[PDB]
């Protein structure tokens, strides 16, 4: 049972802090959401943080960081765009759950701070 | 769906289905596209010189002959159905042992499509060789591969290619080595010349980087702490001889004891590594702890003690953080 | 002929019909020579205890 | 990556040097191109112990030899003759790409060195 805080909301720097059961959640990830449309995959980390995902249309536009101890995943956003204007939130899932992309697979969900711009 | 219908359009789909023979035989070569998604990777020996991965490994390719018309729904046979079926001779070059999950059944996927496409899973653990170069261990880098062939049909037969490019393989976030972490991962397609002929070949390798967290509790502190125990020695009194060289014994036997448990447990490889440059320079450093605590014993009774055991104080500690910074600064 | 997979199909059908595994190439004639290669991939270990 | 720089053009001792990550891509070898012809395979080397193949031209003529130090492979060129005025390279190849005799295996290239005796 983990709990996910968000925070935040030229560059925006999101960050999602995890408080609980971590170890048995070793994924973390960051979606978005705009009105009218489902929520859709943005980005991946890992436990150990080396292994990173992200979506075909956020390539180099959007980066993800990990710093554990703190146990906290970073967003950091640049060159923003009209579209990007949506609501984000940051989620994990389990070791065996299977897909980064699809949001079934993730037990425990933020809050969605929302970014306009 | 009456499913009579069904197995009257699977039955002749086979009735002629020759197994020994390719998809167009005689024609252009069968297109095979390959996708890959990690399970997990279990083990990487270093004195073995290879590493576990287990996988679901999909190929896809399109045989004419098992052309349904019909039934507009994708069929998803038994697995058993695979007994039946021409299937790609596909094989992993560098593997030393390697098999198919069979519980409960033969870890097996068989799906048609009504143009003849086939799409082949399977669930497979293999151990592949992975060459390591070990002279900067600890702090090392290793590049490890698994290369696809296939075994009998040349590139005039079949031909290889990533499903999706960059995206074939996925998983690669599901890798949890306590040791290990990839940095990066990379697919590779190319055709390989041999005297029978040229074959398509596809590797996908990974950048291993290795945590040093685990040395620096293990290997390097007890070895600093073992050389400030050497060093305790100088403020010792010179004429106390049973405590000033029972430091300087016990410094080294652990040295050496150190040394030995930590070569026991990795390849008798020929050359030198980092870690045993460190423990030399450690093991000197002691050594010259006693001798110099010899030649004291030489200068003073049998032959200043109290400006050589100052000097020797104030400079050991210098010289040692000048020796770590020079070897942390040339390995990082 | 060229591209008939039956015509292939037949013929290798026709290859091992009435094929006895039992009999070796010229089963009383001369010997049978056998060609060998050898392509090595790697010598994984070498154990000087076993 | 290899960087290859191949020089020292009938004693001829012909030396290439290597730099890079010398570890992936063990076996060396040198190729000879003649005048408008094909390339052809003279010898290789392999990694750490120097076990050596020639082509059936240059058997017992044409010689190498591998440092290990200074990451370099040497040529000795004997009893020369008037056919052998060509450009040499040296070309390095992976662990896994099969084959000694066919260019097409290797990975990189040496500029190439003329010999005209
Ligand atoms: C782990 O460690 C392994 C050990 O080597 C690393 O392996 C190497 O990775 C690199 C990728 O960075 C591989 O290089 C790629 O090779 C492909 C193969 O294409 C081949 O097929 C072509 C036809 O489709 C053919 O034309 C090619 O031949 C050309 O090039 C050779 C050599 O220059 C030349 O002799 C020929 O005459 C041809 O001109 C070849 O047979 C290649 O297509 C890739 O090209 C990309 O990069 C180049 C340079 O930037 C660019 O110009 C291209 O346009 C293209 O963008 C690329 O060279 C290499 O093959 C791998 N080694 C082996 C043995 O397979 C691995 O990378 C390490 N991984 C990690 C994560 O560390
Ligand atoms: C039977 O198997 C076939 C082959 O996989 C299935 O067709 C595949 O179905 C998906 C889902 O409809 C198709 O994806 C779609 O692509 C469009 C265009 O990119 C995209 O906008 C959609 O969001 C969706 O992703 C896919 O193209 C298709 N494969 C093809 C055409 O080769 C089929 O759905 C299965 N079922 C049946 C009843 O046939
Ligand atoms: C289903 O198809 C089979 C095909 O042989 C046919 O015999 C049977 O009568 C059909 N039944 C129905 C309900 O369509
Ligand atoms: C292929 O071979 C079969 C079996 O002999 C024959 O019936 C058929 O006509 C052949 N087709 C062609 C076009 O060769």
């Amino acid at each position: 049972q983990v709990q996910l805080v968000e925070s935040g909301g030229g560059s925006l720097r999101l960050s999602c802090a995890a408080s609980g059961h971590t170890f048995n959640y070793p994924i973390m990830g960051w979606f978005r959401q705009a009105p009218g449309k489902e929520r859709e995959f943005v980005g991946a980390i890992s436990w150990s943080g080396g292994s990173t995902s992200y979506a075909d249309s956020v390539k180099d536009r959007f980066t993800i960081s990990r710093d554990n101890a703190k146990n906290t995943v970073y967003l950091e956003m640049n060159n923003l765009k009209p579209e990007d204007t949506a609501v984000y939130y940051c989620a994990a899932k389990g070791r065996y759950s299977g897909g980064l992309y699809y949001p079934t697979n993730y037990d425990y969900w933020g809050q969605g701070t929302q970014v306009t711009v | 769906g009456n499913m009579s219908f069904v197995k009257e359009t699977v039955d002749k789909l086979l009735k002629g289905y020759d197994i020994r023979l390719r998809p167009d035989f005689g024609g252009p070569p069968v297109c095979v596209g390959m996708n890959i998604d990690i399970a997990s990777i279990d083990m990487v020996s270093e004195v073995n010189m290879d590493y576990t991965l287990t996988m679901y490994f999909q190929q896809y390719w399109r045989d004419k002959r098992l052309a349904y018309s019909g039934i507009p729904l994708n069929l998803t046979l038994d697995n058993r159905v695979a007994d039946q079926l021409w299937v790609p001779d596909t094989y992993f070059l560098n593997d030393k042992k390697s098999f198919v999950h069979g519980v409960t059944v033969k870890n097996r996927m068989i799906r048609l499509h009504p143009d003849g496409t086939v799409l082949y899973g399977l669930r497979i653990t293999t151990t592949a060789a992975c060459m390591m170069d070990l002279r900067r261990y600890p702090l090392d880098e290793q590049n490890c591969t698994l290369e696809i062939e296939s075994y009998g049909y040349t590139t005039d037969d079949i031909e290889f290619y990533w499903r999706g490019g960059d995206k074939a393989v996925t998983g690669v976030e599901r890798i949890e080595l306590p040791q290990f972490s990839i940095v990066e991962h990379r697919l590779v397609s190319r055709n390989v010349v041999f005297a029978t002929g040229a074959y398509p070949r596809l590797s996908l390798s990974f950048r291993l980087k290795r945590n040093i967290g685990y040395f620096i509790l293990q290997t390097y502190m007890p070895s600093i702490l073992i050389t400030i125990l050497s060093w305790v020695s100088f403020w010792i009194n010179y004429d106390a001889s049973a405590a000033r060289v029972a430091l300087g014994i016990t410094t080294v036997l652990t040295m050496t004891t150190i040394n030995t448990h930590l070569r026991e447990t990795l390849p008798k490889i020929p050359y030198v590594k980092a870690i045993d440059m460190y423990l030399m320079g450690c093991f000197v450093f002691v050594f010259l702890a006693l001798l110099e605590y010899a030649f004291v014993n030489y200068i003073f009774f049998g032959r200043d003690v109290n400006a050589i055991d100052r000097w020797s104080r104030i400079v050991f500690p210098f010289t040692f953080s000048l020796f770590n910074l020079v070897y942390w600064l040339y390995y990082v | 002929d060229p591209g008939n997979m039956s015509f292939v199909k037949e013929t290798v059908d026709k290859l091992l019909k009435g094929y006895d595994i039992r009999l070796r190439p010229d089963f009383g004639g001369p010997p049978v020579c056998v060609g060998m290669n050898i392509d090595i991939a790697s010598i994984d270990m070498v154990s000087e205890v076993n």
